[PDB]
RNA sequence: AGUAGUAACAAG
RNA sequence: GACGAGGCUAUU
RNA sequence: AUCUAUAAUAGCCUCUC
């Protein structure tokens, strides 16, 4: 039956077979590449690589976020105290006025001798938090009956173009810094031989990630999150001042208190896990928001001071958005110390095979060289076309940066994204292991993974590295097509 | 200057190496939002446009539109098709059954033992589970004793005979019953001011006609899917009512049965036990490999798997499995097919029609969808419901008689893929394939003299495929030479390589209890470093952040730190007035002493020795009252392994009915528990009424106690008089 | 409390809807209304705890006097609400710091298999860290040791026996075996106050086996598998010595597991003999020598008693089949794979063992002597035993020949294959087929009259000596006291012969199945790799030829054919199949040859061919070598090495250098001349051809190995080196 | 507004 | 409002 | 030689555009 049924069967149904070559790998999201479309703005929940905290020495002693804040604020009295406000930028359907008060309410609340952070329900703070804003709900007939009542168009997400800003997040998340925000707590003390190599491998492990901004901006995510789910709950009905800290360590031992901004939280009724509370924030920071206004569309800068780090000043601005989130956003920031296992069992891995071809544990020669082998490199990025190396440590950082990435940039779109560009890797993997791969429907495929690349600035970013790394791949598949030939 | 490419890396390590680097299962989950009905009625509309071309009727027992594409023209294009032929289908199993002689008489017959030896209880095991009586979802369990109730209402006691087959043949009558009585749930609605709408339910009385109650016997209620990974864009699930899960239980076992014995077959098996079978096989298809020849893996999944199979085939492939079993249990094999092929799906919670400028918004229900008109739709939903309307029941659900929407056919739907992979060659043609089968993922391993030979091979496992109702995805899927390929997103390197991503989400606190969830976090990290490639470095690490993250969920900071909080006040005192303090519990304040060695030893046995003798005793109270007590019995879990008053609290609804029902049934099972000291190890059986046998057991325990000497003769006289009494 | 049940039954009648449910109810149904819920069950715990811990008062107090000990606030926190009565986690930090002390008498009991565990876990030493290949294989293993072990159905009669007699049903005669345990356990629990369902969990704890699919290299006994997250990973090993005590059958099977691999690298040496004494001397089970392990056990197989005899010990010819064992008295068995068809018709691939031999035969307490023959049961000769004993003793003897009534006897359901494919020793799986269905194997047997000798009578399938009985078995009165030995000389080639000089036994009746040991096996030697698997020794003489890459390299060009002899390819011939290590010698030393010869030279290829250039080389009559497409190793259709491609155990990419050998990447950067990649490999796949030129149309398809073999000399051919690059070649 | 993304929340 | 199947884990 | 045998609940992972 079944030849009788392929002997009928039309020719037309074909699964059309095609060799894949280097050149049938074209770049994926062309439109990425053209300037009709707005670069794409930073949407991300915090400040990462613009942010700027204020630094308080501490005694070990953790006594309140509330005194945190005031102590810090004292300390830096000139902010604290600048009350005329000198806007710089401004949010298109933001009230700038509104904000500004809103802020000096935030100062106000933090620096009295009251040791609560709660906030009255003023018209500004209405406004900010996005009160009475549910639509009524009316009863089924009426709503039939009226003809006004129609089904709203959905939104879709804008398609925007590569955003020079998301290369420069990446650069400068992965680069080693003076200070320490990891709070690894302690083990039990090695006693087999491999718990041994585990604690000699984790010095290395550890020293590379803890240095690097990446680590204090996870860091400050994660206790902010916390923070943010903490009152969420206990105050579902107030709106809180939540000030946004961290504690880093210097390379000396001493500690700081770090204070990169204020956050208003509004109502927070949340039933569902889809329920989303209204987070206010502002933000210190050091860039001046008109170099690249492209990235902040959705930020409100005013100008508040400035600081002395060296012989030259640097000015203080406050970046001020109305942001929201979930309980599934801040229970997956509260557990986003997971990047560091992604990023480590990774590297561990290659670690490890290298231990297996030596013989010995590898570690030290692996991130340093050692007397018999050189410091193991990895082609880590470009510098003006050609290809540069760096070191064990480094590739370590830039795969912990993106896994870093991964949590805050991460929606649909990063999912169905990774998932089919992950299928064309494989494909090209098969092409270089000169396995001959063969396609079906390439231009299915190519469809698919541009399907999802609208305004995730990762996604973006993503796609521009991609086709960087494929561009080079097929420069270096050009010599490997002249062998016995 | 510099710029970081993070996929440089690849330049050094292999993909399928650093294929981790690939999942960002850091990032939060997507989620749906709203109502399911708009991918529902999607589901419907492509369901029927893969099988327009067939033969489209009108059912005489429910009045619904059927639409059957089976033995329907064959395609003339690669568009997903749902034009099974019979006659493949049966050549194929006979293929199959020629490869494995005895493989369908001994599954049939296991199944049939099985099922010849299941009790009605069997159904409580699932979850969300449509009830009739409500039309509504109902955890299984309580969906199946409404139905039980409702069958007594209408004199159908087959679930008092204990076993499967009875309820199931109750089920079939049911289906014939011209009328049905039943208990529901109405709500009355309260005026509370604020003004709030306050909501009692209670249970009522009702009656609905032969052809509605058939209705909602074959309703399948469809919903949204959230916390998925992979998808741009969100699904519909569906579940079925008890009257289906029934007889899928069968179907089910018989595939299973089937399944284990294909070496083709990638289920049941799972895990490690999948691994290692998989690779048996791959190093079988690689030393079975012609000399001089060319062997290639096609790395492939099939598109629309559960909108283009047919619970049609599907009766026929039960029809050709049990030939060699008793007539009825051909029959009870052949009930679900038929119960799926005329399924009827319930469309959801409807639309959401809005006023931008009024700020005011109001919830269309499925019912009333074309009661608007359709320019008061958005384009896509106007469009999907103009394409719904052939399909459409006036009481809002949809005929959907074409599809595998539930997607409980696992099993039956690897057996037809494995099916379809035993042809392995076409014409005599110069090549042979074989392969991997689960569900609708497939490894096709094609061995030829060259590549293009190869290619012929798969285009006509393709076509042949085409023939059976399954749709190989053009899109994603694709081929190389042998030696590296993709599984069920398994990523095989000559060996299947650790993914450590799909990994990390079970890395967090499990959400049990502080005990249970150091015990389970311990556990993962220990198993992770068996199975998944995790290092001594990483584990450790592991077990620090655990550790963090466990002391900020439950607000147990180590007692010498000086972090605030109602509980840290009291760690910081316990920490105080403790001697030996690396004995204390991380949950108490006290010390982390895990290390790899030691991840499998739970933290009281770790620390039993280093507690001190006051604090062991608190710690381990009998009597601790954070623990339930049967009733008093001793508990020896510590006060850690507490429970939290899980009280679904729906705003503005008050249950002062329900619970009334469900307090009565818990008061009547503690009784029998106290009656009956085993039930809960063991599960009870009988025929009898629980009344009869708590009464005889009371009755023997009060006369072996008198002539034991336990009991006097006053108290004696008093047992005697009530129990003749009741 | 029997009359509160009453009373308590009494009230609950009262009410209507309570009264109803009893009655309607079925005993089965309860079941059913025990799980009964009005509302779902709420999804991600993780969140909903992550968000309760946050709230006041999320946790359940059991109302008592125990809860009213806990104070309404203490020192501001309020610990307690003032319906269901709620407290706070701080409520149980109060409870932990100021509590009433209890006592802790019950956990110490209910938790005894964890303390067990950290017992076992302190009392343990452990030894050194290994660096390198480790290659794992996924078994189904024994998560935790048990004393006693049953199937979950016996454990579960025996645990309601234990702690419900009275409503236990009926007497499973499978729960005899363990009525004596059931006694002691209810001595041990007569008067404590513990929840019963925790003292069953707890037996089953101590009874149940778990059993999981876990990869595992060389140690697979419950002690190790609980440390077995510690053990190895898949590039390290960490010798562990756990505590407590471990049976004699696990170092029985280890012991056999370490005399085979050494008997598989010694056969291979030069002198196996000495190098077989080497490396025994130097073994280790767990932590005792293997000569002492030898010396203790009265058991083992044939490379046990081979081991012994070198190590000038006594061999012991003790054979085990499950449930007897069978001491060896005259004859010498073969094994031959042949395909066998069953009773149920379905062929399976059986070793059959084919000779004359005789045994003397123990089965609990019955004993015996058997004669055997090739797939017949020629004779069994017993003595009167208890009659249970003495059929399962007859049917293990009939299985045990192989004897074609008995595989024929076979009627209905046998795997040969776990759920995971793997393949079960046939002859195991029809001895536990037929020791619960031994009425068909006595039926198909036959029956014949029952001798009327003096001292000789009958039994038959009647479990009772009658007129009847079945063909073969012959019962004696003559009282033999079980087994209570020979001397013989080990030669050079590991052959053990009597006085007489006849061989009875040698190194080529060992098995070949690869096992995973039990217990941990070490060789306390600098060249223990060589006695790991075919991957991990692939992968360390790849290593070795690498790191010395440069004076190999020297060596060839100067030298001839000292380069060929090293003690790493000595290692690496014993996972060739000793058939073909011939020919692959010859192959790949013209291979070499002519690479260095005609001066084209390609490091790759050299470096794939050199570890198979040890054996000494086997040309063909008319001396040429032998053609080879790949090159095949034990175990495994992946373990083979592809001359012209890349193999799963060899691959090499010239675009970045790079050699992949079992999955490890090195880099021959340095390690190499660039102009190599300019040279053509048709030079260094086929001995004896050379690159002609381009590939002619004219000569027609690609020839075939045995084409090539037959071609003349000065002769062209086409040649396909792999999919996309075809190219001539010419002898 | 904003979150977000084919449908929701922005309290009931 | 959150289904089916497979594997693994914890608990009673 | 683990093939057998295996109560219930819950969690995690895998498996339409
Ligand atoms: O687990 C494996 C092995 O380690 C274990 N085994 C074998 N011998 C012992 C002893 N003596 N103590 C503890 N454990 C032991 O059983 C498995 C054996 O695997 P394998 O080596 O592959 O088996 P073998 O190749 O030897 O043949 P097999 O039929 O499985 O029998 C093994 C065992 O039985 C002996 N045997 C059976 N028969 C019918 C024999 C025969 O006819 N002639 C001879 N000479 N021996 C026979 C085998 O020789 C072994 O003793
Ligand atoms: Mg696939
Ligand atoms: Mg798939």
């Amino acid at each position: 039956a079944i030849e009788r049924n392929l002997a009928r069967m039309s020719p037309l149904v074909s699964v059309t077979p095609k060799k894949l070559t280097w050149e049938d790998l074209r770049p994926i999201g062309p439109h990425i590449y053209n300037h009709e479309l707005p670069e794409v703005p930073y949407n991300a929940f915090l400040l990462m690589s613009d942010e700027l905290g204020l630094a308080n020495m501490t005694e070990g002693k953790s006594k309140k976020p509330k005194t945190l804040a005031k102590e810090c604020l004292e300390k830096y009295s000139t902010l604290r105290d600048q009350t005329d406000p000198i806007l710089i930028m401004k949010s298109e359907k933001a009230n700038e006025n509104f904000l500004w008060k809103l802020w000096r309410d935030c100062v106000n609340t933090i620096s009295n001798e009251e040791m609560s952070n709660e906030l009255q329900k003023t018209n500004y703070a209405k406004w900010a938090t996005g009160d009475g804003l549910t639509y009524q709900k009316i009863m089924k007939e009426v709503a039939i009956d009226d003809e006004t009542m129609c089904q709203e168009e959905p939104k879709i997400p804008n398609k925007c173009r590569v955003a020079a800003w998301v290369q420069t997040e990446m650069n400068l998340l992965s680069t080693l810094t003076s200070k320490r925000a990891l709070d690894l707590p302690e083990i039990g003390p090695d006693v087999a031989p491999v718990e041994h190599v585990g604690s000699e491998r984790r010095k290395y492990f550890v020293n590379e990630i803890n240095y690097c901004k990446a680590s204090t901006v996870m860091m400050k995510y994660v206790l902010f999150h916390t923070s943010l789910l903490n009152e969420s709950n206990a105050s579902m009905g107030k709106y809180k001042v939540i000030p946004i800290t961290n504690r880093v360590v210097n390379e000396k031992g001493e500690s700081f208190d770090m204070l990169y901004g204020l956050a208003v939280k509004g109502q927070s009724h949340l039933r569902g896990d889809t329920d989303v509370v209204t987070v206010v924030t502002f933000e210190f920071s050091s860039t001046d928001p008109r170099v690249d206004s492209g990235k902040w569309p959705k930020y409100t800068v005013f100008r508040i001071g400035s600081l002395f780090v060296s012989g030259r000043e640097k000015s203080v601005y406050l970046y001020c958005r109305v942001n929201g989130t979930n309980k599934i956003q801040m229970k997956w920031g509260m557990e986003a110390r997971r990047c560091l296992l992604q990023s480590m069992q990774q590297m561990e891995a290659i670690v490890e095979q290298e231990s297996s071809i030596q013989g010995y544990d590898m570690t030290k020669a692996c991130f340093k060289g050692d007397r018999v082998n050189s410091p193991k490199t990895f082609s880590i990025g470009t510098q003006e076309g050609k290809l540069v190396k760096g070191s064990f440590g480094k590739a370590l950082r830039v795969i912990f940066t993106k896994c870093l990435m991964h949590y805050v940039f991460g929606n649909a779109q990063l999912e169905g994204f990774s998932a089919e560009s992950r299928r064309l890797l494989l494909l090209i993997q098969a092409l270089k292991d000169r396995k001959g791969p063969w396609v079906f429907d390439l231009e299915g495929m190519y469809s698919g993974i541009e399907e999802c690349i609208s305004n995730n600035p990762w996604v973006i970013q993503s796609a521009y590295w991609f086709n960087e790394w494929l561009g080079f791949e097929k420069e270096g598949s050009k010599v490997l097509e002249s062998v016995d030939e | 200057g510099m710029n970081i490419n993070p996929y440089f890396l690849f330049i050094d390590v292999p993909i399928q190496a650093a294929i981790s680097t690939t999942f960002p299962y850091t990032g939060v989950p997507p989620y749906s939002h709203g109502t399911g009905t708009g991918y529902t009625i999607d589901t419907v509309i492509r369901t029927h446009e893969y099988s327009n071309k067939g033969k489209q009727y009108i059912s005489d027992v429910t009045g619904c539109t059927m639409v059957d594409p089976t033995n329907g023209p064959l395609p003339e294009d690669n568009e997903p098709s749902a034009y099974a032929q019979l006659d493949c289908v049966l050549e194929a199993l006979d293929r199959m059954d020629e490869e494995h002689p005895g493989l369908f008489q001994a599954a049939s017959q296991n199944a049939m033992e099985t099922l010849m030896v299941t009790t009605v209880d069997k159904l409580t095991q699932g979850r969300q589970t449509f009830d009739w009586t409500v039309c509504r979802n109902q955890p299984a369990a309580t969906a199946l004793n409404t139905t039980i109730t409702s069958f007594r209402l209408n004199d159908l006691n087959g679930a008092d005979k204990g076993g499967l087959i009875p309820f199931c043949q109750d089920i079939i009558d049911s289906l014939d019953r011209p009328e049905m009585t039943f208990f529901s749930v109405k709500n009355i609605k309260k005026k509370l001011p604020a003004f709030l709408i306050k909501r009692i339910p209670m249970k009522v009385k009702d009656k609905i006609t032969k052809v509605e109650y058939i209705k909602r016997a074959l309703s399948l209620n469809t919903m949204t899917k959230d916390a998925e990974r992979g998808k741009l864009k969100r699904r519909a699930i569906a579940t079925a009512g008890i009257q289906i899960r029934g007889f899928v239980l069968v179907v089910e076992n018989l595939a299973k049965n089937i399944c284990e014995n294909l070496e083709q077959s990638g289920l049941p098996v799972g895990g490690n036990e999948k691994k290692a079978k998989l690779s048996n096989a791959v190093a079988k298809m690689l030393s079975n490999c012609p000399p001089g020849g060319i062997s290639m893996t096609v790395t492939g999944d099939n598109t629309k798997w559960n909108e283009c199979l047919n619970p049609r085939i599907f009766l026929a492939m039960t029809e050709r499995i049990t030939r060699d079993s008793p007539i009825w249990f051909r029959d009870f094999c052949s009930i679900a097919p038929v119960l799926f092929s005329n399924k009827i799906a319930r469309l959801g919670k409807g639309f959401m029609i809005t006023s931008k400028t009024k700020r005011l918004k109001a919830q269309i229900p499925c019912p009333d969808l074309f009661s608007i008109p359709l320019e008061r739709y958005n384009e896509e939903t106007r469009a999907k419901l103009k394409k719904l309307k052939p399909f459409f029941n006036e009481e809002g659900t949809a005929s959907l008689s074409p599809g595998m929407m539930m997607g409980m056919f696992n099993m039956l739907s690897t057996v037809l893929g494995v099916a379809a992979l035993g042809i392995k060659n076409i014409g005599n043609k110069e090549y042979l394939w074989d392969g991997l089968q689960s569900s609708d993922d497939f490894a096709l391993f094609v061995n030829a003299k060259d590549e293009e030979t190869c290619m012929e091979g798969i285009n006509d496992f393709y076509r042949t495929c085409k023939l059976l109702g399954i749709n190989m995805s053009k899109k994603k899927s694709y081929c190389n030479e042998t030696g590296m390929f993709e599984f069920t997103s398994m990523f095989y390197r000559d060996g299947f390589v650790s993914n450590f991503a799909m990994e990390l989400p079970s890395f967090g606190v499990a959400g049990v209890n502080e005990s249970a969830d150091m015990a389970i976090g311990m556990t993962i990290i220990k198993n992770n470093m068996i199975n998944n490639g995790m290092g001594p470095a990483t584990a450790q690490t592991a077990i620090q952040l655990f550790i963090a993250d466990y002391r900020y969920t439950y607000k147990c900071h180590r007692g010498d730190s000086k972090v605030e909080g109602k509980r840290m006040k009291i760690i910081k005192e316990l920490w105080e007035n403790t001697k030996g303090r690396d004995g204390l519990l991380v949950a108490d304040g006290g010390p982390n002493i895990y290390n790899l060695r030691n991840l499998h030893i739970p933290e009281i046995v770790l620390k039993y020795n280093l507690m001190d003798p006051e604090y062991k005793g608190r710690l381990l109270h009998p009597q601790n009252p954070f623990v339930g007590h049967l009733s008093d019995y001793d508990a020896v879990s510590g006060t850690h392994s507490w429970r939290t008053k899980r009280n679904r609290s729906i705003l503005n609804t008050d249950q002062r009915n329900m619970i009334l029902e469900e307090q009565c049934y818990a008061k009547c099972c503690n009784l029998f528990e106290a009656c009956f000291n085993s039930a809960s190890y063991r599960k009870p059986v009988g025929q009898h009424s629980m009344l009869e046998a708590m009464a005889h057991r009371l009755r023997m325990d009060a006369r072996l106690d008198y002539e034991s000497g336990r009991m006097s003769k006053d108290d004696f006289e008093k047992a005697m008089a009530h129990l003749g009494e009741i | 409390m029997t009359l509160a049940k009453i009373e308590l039954l009494k009230q609950l009648l009262r009410d209507n809807e309570a009264k109803t449910v009893l009655k309607q109810t079925t005993v089965d149904q309860y079941n059913i209304i025990r799980k009964f819920n009005t509302s779902r069950i709420e999804k991600n715990p993780s969140l909903r705890m992550k968000w309760a811990m946050c709230s006041n008062f999320p946790l359940a107090l059991t109302k008592g006097d125990m809860a009213n000990r806990i104070p309404l606030e203490y020192k501001g926190i309020q610990l307690k609400t003032n319906k269901g009565q709620m407290c706070s986690i701080a409520a149980v930090t109060w409870w932990n710091t100021y509590g009433p002390i209890g006592d802790t008498e019950g956990f110490e009991r209910v938790y005894e298999s964890f303390f067990l565990r950290k017992m076992r876990l302190d009392n343990a030493t452990w030894g050194r860290i290994t660096f390198g290949p480790v290659e794992r294989v996924r078994k189904r293993v024994l998560l935790n040791p048990l004393t006693k072990e049953m199937p979950p159905d016996e454990a579960s009669n025996v645990i309601m026996e234990i702690l419900f007699p009275k409503e236990a049903g009926i007497p499973r005669e499978s729960t005899w075996i363990h009525r004596e345990l059931i006694k002691e356990k209810r001595e041990k629990l007569k008067g404590t106050m513990i929840t019963p369902i925790v003292l069953a969990y707890m037996l089953e704890r101590e009874l149940v086996a778990r059993r999981r699919f876990l990869p595992v290299a060389g140690a697979t006994s419950a002690e190790f598998i609980e440390m077995l997250h510690c053990l190895q990973g898949e590039n390290w090993r960490q010798i562990y010595h756990p505590g407590g005590n471990k049976l004699t059958e696990s170092r029985s099977q280890s012991m056999i597991v370490a005399c085979r691999k050494i008997i598989r690298r010694s056969i291979v040496a030069s002198n196996p003999l000495e190098l077989a004494v080497e490396i025994a001397n130097k073994t280790v089970i767990d932590t005792e020598p293997l000569k002492s392990c030898l010396a203790a056990i009265d058991g083992g197989d044939v490379a046990c008693d081979i081991i012994r005899a070198a190590l000038g010990l006594k061999i012991r010819q003790r054979q085990r089949f499950g449930r007897l064992e069978l001491k060896r008295i005259s004859g010498r068995g073969f094994k031959n794979d042949e395909e066998i068809l069953i009773g149920n018709g379905t062929i399976q691939k059986i070793g059959i063992w084919d000779g004359e031999e005789e045994f003397h035969v123990r089965c609990g307490e019955c004993r015996g002597i058997l004669k055997k023959s090739k797939m017949k049961l020629e004779k069994l000769l017993i003595n009167s035993a208890k009659k249970e004993d003495m059929r399962d003793l007859i049917i293990l003897c009939m299985v045990f020949s192989q004897d074609t009534r008995m595989f024929q006897g076979v009627r209905g359901e046998i795997n040969f294959l776990n759920r995971a494919g793997q393949l079960l020793s046939p002859m195991y799986q029809l001895q536990r087929y037929f020791l619960n269905r031994s009425n068909d194997l006595f039926d198909q047997w036959g029956y014949e009259e029952s001798p009327k000798a003096s001292e000789l009578h009958g039994i038959n399938e009647s479990m009772n000596a009658s007129d009847y009985t079945l063909k073969g078995v012959v019962v004696t009165r003559n009282v033999i006291d079980d087994f209570s030995t020979e001397k013989v000389s080990i030669t050079k080639n590991l052959s053990l012969i009597k006085r007489t000089g006849e061989v009875i036994m040698g190194a080529n009746d060992v098995s070949e199945l690869e096992s995973q040991a039990q217990l941990m096996i070490t060789y306390d030697t600098p060249k223990m790799w060589e006695m790991g698997t075919t991957k991990e020794l692939v992968q360390n003489t790849y290593q070795w030829v690498l790191k010395n890459l440069v004076t190999l390299k020297a060596q060839f060009l100067l030298g001839k054919e000292d380069m060929f002899q090293w003690d790493a390819f000595e290692a690496f011939e014993s996972i060739i199949p000793q058939k073909m290590a011939g020919q692959y010698s010859g192959f790949a030393r013209a291979v070499l040859k002519q690479m260095r010869d005609q001066e084209v030279m390609k490091t790759d290829q050299f470096i794939k061919l050199l570890p198979f250039c040890f054996s000494p080389p086997k040309l063909r009559s008319n001396g040429e070598p032998y053609q080879f497409l790949k090159l095949v190793l034990k175990g495994g259709g992946e373990n083979f090495i592809e001359v012209r491609k890349g193999s799963p155990l060899f691959s090499y990419n010239p675009q970045t250098e790079v050699l992949t050998i079992c999955g490890r990447m090195m880099s021959l950067k340095g390690k190499i001349e660039d102009e190599e990649r300019n040279r053509s490999m048709g030079n260094a796949v086929l001995a004896g051809f050379l690159v002609s030129g381009k590939y002619d149309p004219d000569l027609g398809d690609f020839k075939t190995i045995e084409e090539l073999e037959k071609l003349k000399p000065g002769e062209k051919a086409n040649i396909l080196l792999y999919q996309g690059k075809p190219v001539k070649v010419v002898k």
